[PDB]
């Protein structure tokens, strides 16, 4: 490119670089991001989970790692249907309150 | 000034390609949605394709 | 070598797959507004 | 002095491709004198010709009308007495003559092989087009830049590796028939480079995808017997896309006019790969 | 599944050669947390 | 119903009352059909079966019932005019800018986008890039621009809104056409005697209040 | 419980039922809307007039 | 002080259990190329890997307090505490070899979307100056590189196989003209003839 | 080309934790006391409405400016 051009565009490139690694490597901002790049490892690499590669024999493995998964099915599809019950009852209440007070 | 050497017709990039993606990229698009849609609509229309005028159509102002 | 509730695992991916893609294209939810000229009327 | 040039440059690209469509396999006759009778007895050879050092050339077909009763009947046969009779500028590899060297391998008529060891269609009417390989750099003529086929092949370290010492160093390693045998059809490449040419993944990523032949290669010191870096090599080559890259087209095994199979050997050598991967987890616990 | 498109993507397009395994995999968390908040929202 | 589309509005005596009813006949046959597809669409929808259809039916064809409503509202004003947007300006600076991207007045062109891509074409050029990087960094402007002004359904909320309150204007204007002639001689009467232009029921619900307060019970 | 033609041949019905008391509701409410601003124009005039209060601003 | 006993816990827990970890991290990062050193505890297993990451700032900068301590506990703790910040110097090195490969790739992904076939919009015949340039002193770079490592030679051997890699493909894509002999001057010398 | 779909679940997220599997059942409950709250809510909402319309259901309108809402017959 122009010899001109060519120096604006190297000072504008300096530019971004040094403000990058500037932003990156503050200390408080360094931090942050260091503190924040675990934290998503965490998250995505350590999720809960119902599937896991079981390396131990029957008598090392607890009885809590052999029925999770039951037992999450349980709270789960307790909590759903006890929610539907509790939106019935609810409707009847209302509709009794409802109609006792007026017509 | 680009020199491109090319067999239009026998090489593999050439009429060969007209020829083969169009029947393979339609393939599980076709097989797949045309029995799936035909599902999916008519699952609907059980009695029929009837709207139920629910405005007064008929009724023309005098 | 074993894995816990492989099958399990198996279902809830393809279940996730399920729902993801019915939400996304909202396959079974189509628009008939397109049908209407081609349909009867009752009434 | 100088200005910026990404306008001009655009228009320049976007016209000379439009026109090199228009002009597509551009032919230049070598002897334009010829009576269109003569014709009727000599076949037509359309060879490829560029000349990167000379500033003012460019690639192109030039037609070579030839006697093909005045020479054996192969390829290489054919693009040598055009050189030394017609125009001895013509440019090309060829050190073996019986197809062992493999230096003389080029796209013969659509097809990527030896010319010392591949005949051409005798009938004079269809014309025979001999250009380089396809997607490796062009030096000149029919000669390309397999440097970093080399290169690639450096990378798999192909020396015997053992980490045991010989019991008493007046002997060979043994090995029996079978231990062998295992090594039949897969020693013999030649390195011509002309299946990896051909394989696809090899287009798209020459340089982070190993081709065909040096998997090949890698795959031979894998399954022999006498080294012991059996892991090691497994584990060097299971690297990003170095062989995950391969889609089992199979055009390798196809070309190789060595009538060897290098897309069994690439087939083999994923199942290794995955059996690698599930037993660093399975063995060590 | 998402491999797979990043493969395709890589191995076809010169231009996708740029990124890092790192950004692809920070395309792969971001994607997977939009999709699982679709998933959720999507039922609210 | 299939109502004619000419009015029966005596324009020399209520002209505004005339012309509102002119456009809406004249549009009314259109905001039928679309309106007439729409419940075909939901009733058709409705029919289904389990998670194609009923299990899942009034929660989740929310944006039809929504499209249902501004058809129907529309219909019923049936066209719209500068001065009333104009009016309803003053709850709502931004009446134009959403009455536009619920229906289909006029075509929209991703201005500000545009001008993002030329700027960045200008910048490409000052530093040299490859025509295709400025026709891409052209386009994505623009098509960030169109993806942030189409959809907005709040707009169709809004104008629900406003097309009540047009309404409601509508109907008190055309009330005030008609009782014009029964109120002149008052009207002349009361310009006389208040100076106020302040509204009747203001003035009375002020003086209710003063009398409830002042006033001695007795 | 019914056929799908009877139930919206009910929710015609229902809507134009409801269609009729608003109506009901819409002339009773104009008129009697009429003539309580006349009333309440009448009163304030009144009220000016006779002096009991002053209307300013 | 039961807060500190628990960060003194958590501290000596947490870096005591990755010292014992960080050979084999470390050991992984050197296999891999420079490319994506982190390519295998992205895809194939993360072998405690963002845990030394993320805990060597820790070991460097959280303070300690030895009366919470035991004598060979304390001895065992600095030790794993070295080890820590030998991870983040090597961490750091890999990084900038790492980075510079990527200048290379990326000199080199210029020259090849100039010749890619499907680049009918931006087909240049003749290299621009500011590649030369760029090319020239990247060269100079890695070469002075490779003669910082010569006491390195795994290193150095690697640092050659990995990076000079696109230096070599670079050399092959143009051709010997022009001012070809000044640019590869310093490659001309030992890398040209290992990579063929 | 290379057969490649598959349900199963991948190795690199099938680490367990070191004292035992991953925080199923402590996560559950979270996501269940959770899902208690949000359905109650919605629910005390929707069900307990009801729509009267009166004159006391109106106020008088106001500008942006807090001004009565008053529109001319132009
Ligand atoms: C600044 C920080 C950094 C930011 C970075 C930028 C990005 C953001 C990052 C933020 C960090 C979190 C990101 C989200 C997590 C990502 C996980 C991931 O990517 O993993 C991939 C990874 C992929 O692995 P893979 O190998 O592909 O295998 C995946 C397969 O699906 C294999 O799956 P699986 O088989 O292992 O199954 C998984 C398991 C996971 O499920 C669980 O165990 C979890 C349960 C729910 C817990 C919810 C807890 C929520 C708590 C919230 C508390 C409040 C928070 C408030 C915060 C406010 C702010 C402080 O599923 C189940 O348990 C299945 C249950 C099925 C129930 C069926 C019911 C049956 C009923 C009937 C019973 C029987 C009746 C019989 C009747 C018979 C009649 C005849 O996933 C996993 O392996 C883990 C499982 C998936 C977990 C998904 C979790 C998503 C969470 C999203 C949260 C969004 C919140 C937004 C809040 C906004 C506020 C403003
Ligand atoms: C004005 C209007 C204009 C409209 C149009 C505008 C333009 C629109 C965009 C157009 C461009 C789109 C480009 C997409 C490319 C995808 C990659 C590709 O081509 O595949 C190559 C590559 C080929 O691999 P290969 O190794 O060569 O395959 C050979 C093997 O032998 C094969 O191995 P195998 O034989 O063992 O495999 C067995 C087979 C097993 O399957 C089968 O054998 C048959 C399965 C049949 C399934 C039938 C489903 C029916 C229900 C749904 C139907 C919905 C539509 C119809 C609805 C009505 C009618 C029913 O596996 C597969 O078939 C794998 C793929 C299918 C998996 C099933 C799930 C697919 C859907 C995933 C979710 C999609 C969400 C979309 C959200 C979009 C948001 C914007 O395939 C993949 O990459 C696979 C993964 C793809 C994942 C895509 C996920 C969605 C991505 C969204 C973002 C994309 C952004 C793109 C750039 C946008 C502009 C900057
Ligand atoms: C309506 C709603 C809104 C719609 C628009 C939404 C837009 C959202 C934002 C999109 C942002 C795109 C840019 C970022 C992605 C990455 C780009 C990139 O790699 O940057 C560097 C790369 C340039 O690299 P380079 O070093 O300059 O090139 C040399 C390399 O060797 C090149 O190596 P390479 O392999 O990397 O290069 C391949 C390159 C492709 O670039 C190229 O190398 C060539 C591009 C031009 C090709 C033109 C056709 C060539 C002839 C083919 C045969 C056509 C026959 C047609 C007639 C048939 C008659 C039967 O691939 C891409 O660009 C990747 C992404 C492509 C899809 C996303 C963009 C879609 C834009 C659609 C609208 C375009 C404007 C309107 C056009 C129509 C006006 C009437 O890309 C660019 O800077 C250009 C970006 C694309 C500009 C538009 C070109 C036309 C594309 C049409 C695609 C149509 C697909 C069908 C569905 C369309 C539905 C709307
Ligand atoms: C809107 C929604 C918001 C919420 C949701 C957010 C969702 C998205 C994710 C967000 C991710 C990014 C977050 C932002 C980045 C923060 C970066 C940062 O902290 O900068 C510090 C960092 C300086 O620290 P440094 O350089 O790393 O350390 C050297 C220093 O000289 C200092 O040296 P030193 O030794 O003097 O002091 C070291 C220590 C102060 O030292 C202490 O005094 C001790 C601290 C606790 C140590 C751990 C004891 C654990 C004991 C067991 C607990 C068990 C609980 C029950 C469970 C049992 C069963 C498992 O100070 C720190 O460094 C604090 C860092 C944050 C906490 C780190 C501890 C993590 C573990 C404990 C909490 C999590 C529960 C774990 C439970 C399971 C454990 C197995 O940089 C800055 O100064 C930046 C300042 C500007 C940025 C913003 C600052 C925000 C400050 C927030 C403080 C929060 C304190 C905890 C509150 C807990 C409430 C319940
Ligand atoms: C709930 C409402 C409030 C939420 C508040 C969230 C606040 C987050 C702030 C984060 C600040 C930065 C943290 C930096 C790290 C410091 C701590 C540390 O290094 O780890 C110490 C400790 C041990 O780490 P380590 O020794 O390195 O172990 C890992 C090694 O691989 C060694 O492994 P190992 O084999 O030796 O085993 C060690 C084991 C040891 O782990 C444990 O012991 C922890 C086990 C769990 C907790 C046990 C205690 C339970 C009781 C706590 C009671 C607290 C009461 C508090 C009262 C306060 C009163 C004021 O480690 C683990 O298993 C790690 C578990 C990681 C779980 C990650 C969960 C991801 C998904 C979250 C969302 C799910 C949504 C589902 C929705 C689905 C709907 C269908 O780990 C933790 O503290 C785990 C924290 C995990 C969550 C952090 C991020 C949460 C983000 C949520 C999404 C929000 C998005 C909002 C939008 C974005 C903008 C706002
Ligand atoms: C709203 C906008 C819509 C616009 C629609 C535009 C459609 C575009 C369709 C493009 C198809 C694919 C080709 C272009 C993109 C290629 C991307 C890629 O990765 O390729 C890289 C590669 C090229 O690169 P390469 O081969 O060098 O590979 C890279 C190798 N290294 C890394 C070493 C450099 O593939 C190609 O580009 C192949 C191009 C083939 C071109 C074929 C043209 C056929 C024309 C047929 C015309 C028929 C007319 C009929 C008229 C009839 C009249 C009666
Ligand atoms: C040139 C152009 C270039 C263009 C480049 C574009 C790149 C785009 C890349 C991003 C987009 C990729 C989209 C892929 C398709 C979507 C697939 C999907 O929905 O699943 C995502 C993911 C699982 O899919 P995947 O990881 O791909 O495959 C794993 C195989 N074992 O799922 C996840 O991991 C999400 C987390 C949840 C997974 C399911 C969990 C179990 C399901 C039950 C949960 C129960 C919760 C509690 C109970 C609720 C019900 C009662
Ligand atoms: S793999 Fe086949 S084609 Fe390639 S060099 Fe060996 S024998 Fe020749
Ligand atoms: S031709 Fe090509 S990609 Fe694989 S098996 Fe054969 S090499
Ligand atoms: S000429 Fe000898 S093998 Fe080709
Ligand atoms: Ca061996």
């Amino acid at each position: 490119m122009n010899h001109s051009c060519q120096k604006v565009f190297e000072g504008f490139v300096s530019a971004l670089y040094d403000t990058s690694y500037f932003f990156r490597n503050f200390g408080p901002f360094k931090a942050t991001i260091h503190y924040a790049t675990y934290a998503n490892y965490l998250a995505q690499n350590w999720a809960p989970r119902v599937s896991y590669i079981e390396t131990s024999t029957p008598a090392y493995t607890l009885a809590k790692n052999k029925y999770a998964v039951y037992i999450v099915y349980g709270l789960i599809g307790g909590a759903l249907i006890h929610n539907y019950m509790l939106d019935n009852k609810a409707a009847q209440k209302s509709q009794q309150y409802y109609l006792k007070h007026r017509d | 000034m680009r020199r491109i050497f090319w067999n239009f017709k026998t090489a593999f990039v050439g009429l060969p390609m007209f020829s083969l993606a169009p029947k393979n990229i339609l393939v599980y698009p076709i097989v797949v949605g045309v029995p799936l849609y035909t599902f999916i609509v008519l699952q609907n229309s059980v009695r029929g394709f009837a709207y139920f005028d629910e405005y007064d159509s008929d009724v023309k102002e005098n | 070598l074993p894995i816990r509730n492989i099958q399990f695992a198996r279902y809830h991916y393809l279940a996730a797959v399920t729902v993801f893609t019915y939400f996304a294209t909202r396959c079974c939810l189509l628009d008939y507004k397109k049908y209407y000229p081609l349909a009867s009327v009752k009434k | 002095a100088e200005s910026n040039d990404a306008t001009s440059i655009c228009l320049e690209s976007i016209s000379g491709t439009i026109k090199g469509l228009q002009k597509a396999n551009y032919v230049v006759e070598h002897n334009p004198n010829l009576t269109s009778e003569e014709k009727k007895h000599l076949k037509q050879f359309l060879v490829y010709r560029y000349n990167p050092a000379d500033p003012h050339d460019q690639p192109k077909y030039v037609s070579y009308w030839c006697d093909i009763k005045k020479f054996p009947p192969m390829f290489l046969d054919a693009i040598l007495y055009i050189k030394n009779e017609l125009d001895p500028t013509l440019s090309i590899r060829r050190s073996c003559r019986e197809g062992i060297c493999g230096s003389c391998a080029v796209n013969c008529d659509g097809l990527h092989t030896l010319a010392c060891i591949s005949g051409f269609n005798r009938d004079l009417s269809k014309p025979t087009i001999i250009t380089p390989l396809g997607h490796m750099f062009i030096l000149k003529d029919l000669v390309v830049d397999m440097t970093n086929f080399y290169a690639q092949y450096k990378m798999i370290e192909p020396y015997l590796k053992r980490k045991t010492p010989k019991p008493d160093a007046n002997k060979e390693y043994p090995q029996s028939p079978e231990q062998r045998a295992l090594l039949d059809g897969l020693y013999e490449c030649v390195l011509c480079a002309a299946c990896s040419t051909s394989c696809p993944s090899y287009w798209w990523h020459p340089d982070r995808y190993l081709g065909p032949a040096i998997l090949q290669q890698a795959y031979r010191w894998i399954v022999d017997s006498r080294d012991e870096y059996t892991q090691e090599r497994i584990e060097r080559i299971a690297e990003d896309v170095r062989l995950d890259d391969c889609q089992q087209i199979g055009m390798c095994s196809f070309t190789c006019p060595k009538g060897l199979n290098p897309q069994l050997s690439l087939k083999n050598l994923m199942d290794m790969v995955k059996d690698f991967r599930q037993k660093r987890i399975e063995q060590e616990v | 599944m998402f491999k797979e498109l990043i493969h395709i993507f890589r191995t076809y397009y010169i231009t996708f050669r740029y990124l890092k395994k790192s950004n692809i995999n920070f395309l792969k968390n971001l994607s997977y947390t939009l999709i699982a908040y679709y998933l959720i929202i999507n039922f609210q | 119903v299939r109502l004619n589309l000419k009015s029966n509005v005596d324009q020399n005596e209520y002209p505004f009352l005339a012309k509102w009813d002119k456009d809406m006949r004249q549009n009314y046959e259109e905001y039928q059909n679309r309106i007439d597809a729409t419940t075909y669409h939901l009733q058709r929808s409705q029919r289904g079966i389990a998670v194609f259809g009923e299990w899942m039916y009034p929660r989740y064809f929310q944006k039809d019932i929504l499209e249902l409503e501004v058809l129907r509202r529309k219909q019923q004003l049936g066209k719209i005019y500068p001065e009333e947007v104009s009016s309803y300006t003053q709850i709502n600076p931004d009446i134009a800018n959403d009455l536009n991207l619920t229906f289909n007045a006029k075509l929209l062109w991703p201005v500000r986008g545009m001008t993002v891509g030329a700027g960045f074409f200008a910048f490409a050029h000052l530093f040299n890039l490859p025509y295709s990087f400025r026709l891409g960094l052209f386009v994505l402007p623009t098509a960030v621009e169109l993806a942030f002004t189409w959809g907005n359904k709040t707009s169709q909320f809004k104008s629900i809104e406003f097309m009540d309150y047009l309404l409601q204007y509508r109907v008190s204007k055309a009330l005030l056409e008609k009782n014009a002639k029964h109120f002149a001689e008052k009207k002349a009467a009361y310009q006389k005697e208040i100076n106020s232009s302040q509204s009747v029921q203001d003035l009375y619900n002020q003086l209710i209040t003063l009398v409830s307060e002042q006033a001695p019970s007795e | 419980m019914f056929s799908d033609f009877n139930m919206y041949e009910a929710k015609v019905f229902l809507k134009a039922v409801a269609d009729a008391q608003n109506t009901f509701r819409q002339t009773a409410q104009q008129e009697n809307q009429l003539a309580r601003y006349e009333s309440q124009s009448q009163s304030l005039l009144n009220g000016s007039t006779s002096g009991a209060i002053s209307i300013t601003g | 002080s039961l807060v500190s006993l628990f960060k003194n816990t958590f501290l000596k827990s947490r870096v005591i259990g990755l010292s014992f970890q960080a050979q084999r991290v470390m050991a992984q990062m050197a296999k891999t190329d420079f490319e994506n050193p982190d390519e295998h505890f992205l895809l194939n297993d993360a072998m405690k890997y963002n845990e030394l990451v993320f805990y060597g700032r820790l070991a460097e900068n959280w303070s300690i307090n030895p009366e919470l301590f035991g004598k060979a506990e304390l001895a065992k703790y600095n030790e794993a505490k070295q080890t820590l910040i030998d991870f983040n110097q090597y961490h750091a090195l890999v990084q900038n070899l790492h980075e510079f490969y990527w200048e290379l790739k990326t000199i080199y992904l210029e020259l090849s979307r100039g010749v890619a076939t499907s680049n009918f919009h931006n087909k240049r015949e003749v290299t621009h100056s500011i590649i030369e340039s760029d090319i020239k002193n990247s060269i100079h770079k890695y070469i002075q590189l490779i003669d910082d490592l010569k006491d390195y030679p795994e290193w150095q051997h690697k640092v050659r196989e990995e990076i000079g890699y696109y230096a070599h493909m670079i050399y092959t894509s143009v051709n010997h003209d022009g001012n070809f002999p000044e640019i590869f001057k310093e490659f001309n010398k030992v890398d040209s003839l290992y990579y063929f | 080309a290379r057969l490649w779909w598959t349900l199963d679940p991948s190795k690199y997220y099938l680490k367990q934790i070191s004292s035992g599997g991953r925080n199923e059942i402590l996560f559950t409950v979270l996501g269940v006391t959770a899902a208690y709250w949000y359905f109650g809510n919605k629910r005390c909402e929707h069900y307990w409405r009801r729509q009267i319309d009166n004159c006391q259901s109106w106020s008088r309108a106001q500008n942006i400016n807090g001004n009565n809402l008053t529109v001319k017959q132009y």
